[PDB]
């Protein structure tokens, strides 16, 4: 129902971001015939899991999920274990391993901590993937969650089009005797499509990294303008500190 | 999954709608309810909770007024001391349905204090809140007199994708003629920006000030000098906080550039 999906998306853009988890579940209860679309177009902060085989942490999202289990990008195994699950094709898995390796580097360079995760899924002869970043800095605390869904459509010979839909979820919260309890929470999305020649030098992972880097660097500046400039601007039009004098 | 569970889900959406966008949220919800009758028993109480906690403003024949819990006489009747009237309000349609003169709701024995405070709240409101609407109530309490000051102002520019509201509720208690006035304030600020996303600022601050309780005129003037100072400081603190957050926690999340100021060489690495 385009009408209901339309109202869900609009509703989620108005409701408090901090209650997104409870609110999304609520919608699923209200309109289960939209469970797939909802789980797909509405994002929220991701939970961290531990891969005991690889001795590394990984991110949980609807992209590495099958039933109630989650696939680890490092071991390619599900937890809890289950039969009949979905795994990337042999060739796509090789790309997934390379992707996870470079983005963990990207993580080190742009976050200096946190956790990363990339999951790929076959789309016939084509494929798509999600690049995930999560970082929490520590009274004043903040949390950053990045999700980049990349869609790759091979184009005849050595040239492919990369479609990117990126979302960054950012929250900062402080509570003191000067300002009282202050909470900033939300997210911003931006898209970008681009064609690239992919070789053994300019691999898909390379083309995805360039697009992810540019996109996340642009969202960063927009986040900064809005979170610390636009909101401030609004408050100051609600209350004129110097007063009409 | 039960009808009542589905009812509680929708109630929570409604109660959490951002300022000035209540109707946009009410539409989305109604369109998600399998049956418009599901909330035909919870609505009134639900909308009333939102309207009064948001301290929405209304237009009467004598000017603007506020719909608050402190001025609530009945489930649909609100007192407006300034214009000596009782406003009947329809919480579901969000519109005034009645206007009459007060006939005893206002406590005359302390009205000189309420009136002296009202003059100050009005000027203060006109000075620091461009679209602000105020409301000053009064009542006798064990310790003497309680004067409640409510201020509420919002903004809505859907074309610019943003909205906001500032709510201040200062409760001033004092023994008439001597002693001090103890003013407890609760300020709440809300901002919603939704262009290609949804970002929200939510604040809740509680403060307490003290000032001399003498002749009505003075008691009011000095209470507002204190209240105005407290809010100025809070406003200042809020402006500073923006910088702190964006210059500390924010930069401590994702660098603008790697430690060696260079965009990754993807061919390598």
């Amino acid at each position: 129902t385009e009408k209901q999906l339309s109202c869900c998306l609009d509703l989620m853009r108005r409701l408090p971001p901090s209650q997104i988890e409870d609110n999304l579940a609520g919608l699923l209860d209200l309109v289960p015939d939209l469970t797939e679309d909802l789980l797909s177009s509405i994002d929220q902060p991701l939970k961290v899991a531990y891969d005991a085989v690889s001795k590394k942490d990984y991110l949980l999202c609807d992209y590495n999920r099958d039933a109630d289990s989650y696939r680890s990008p490092w071991s390619n195994k599900y937890d809890p274990p289950l039969s009949g699950a979905c795994y990337p094709s042999s060739k796509l898995r090789d790309i997934e391993v390379q992707a996870n390796e470079i983005f963990e580097i990207y993580l080190n360079l742009y976050f200096e901590g946190g956790v990363s995760s990339v999951y790929c899924w076959d789309l016939d002869d084509n494929f798509a993937a999600v690049v995930l970043m999560k970082k929490t800095q520590d009274p004043m605390r903040g949390t950053w969650d990045s999700i980049h869904v990349v869609e790759v459509k091979l184009g005849k010979k050595d040239k492919a089009v990369y479609k990117l839909t990126s979302t960054v979820m950012l929250s900062i919260e402080t509570d003191n005797d000067n300002t009282g309890k202050v909470n900033l929470a939300g997210s911003l999305t931006r898209q970008d499509e681009k064609e690239y020649t992919f070789n053994e030098v300019d691999t898909h992972c390379v083309n995805i990294g360039k697009m992810v880097e540019d996109m996340e660097s642009k969202l960063r500046q927009t986040l900064e303008t809005i979170y610390f400039g636009k909101t401030k601007e609004v408050v100051n039009t609600l209350r004129n500190a110097t007063g009409n004098s | 999954a039960s009808n009542q569970e589905l009812v509680q889900i929708a109630t929570n959406f409604l109660l959490n709608a951002p300022p000035c966008e209540f109707m946009e949220v009410v539409s989305d919800v109604r369109a998600l309810l399998p049956s418009e009758s599901l909330l035909n028993a919870s609505a009134g109480s639900t909308f009333r909770e939102y309207n009064t906690s948001q301290m929405v403003s209304v237009q009467t024949s004598k000017g603007s007024a506020l719909i608050t819990k402190e001025g609530e006489i009945s489930n649909n009747e609100y007192l407006d001391p300034k214009n000596k009237q009782v406003i009947t309000y329809d919480h579901i349609k969000q519109e005034v349905t009645g206007e009459r003169s007060a006939s005893g709701e206002i406590e005359q024995d302390i009205e000189q204090y309420r009136a002296a405070f009202d003059e100050e709240a009005t000027k203060y409101c006109n000075e620091y809140y461009p679209n602000g609407v105020s409301a000053v109530y009064g009542t006798k309490v064990s310790e003497g007199i309680k004067i409640t000051v409510c201020i509420s102002t919002c903004i809505y520019k859907p074309n610019a994708f943003y909205s906001g509201r500032w709510r201040s509720v200062w409760t001033c208690t004092f023994k008439p003629g001597s002693g001090n006035v103890t003013s407890n304030g609760k300020v709440q600020v809300n901002v919603h920006y939704f262009e290609d996303g949804n970002v929200q600022l939510n604040t809740v601050t509680q403060k307490q000030t003290t000032s001399p309780s003498a002749d009505a005129q003075s008691t009011a003037v000095n209470a507002f000098k204190a209240i105005g100072k407290a809010e100025l400081n809070l406003h200042t603190a809020l402006d500073n906080n923006y910088s702190t957050m964006g210059d500390t926690t924010f930069k401590a999340l994702r660098r603008a550039l790697p430690i060696n100021r260079t965009k990754i060489n993807w061919q390598k690495v």
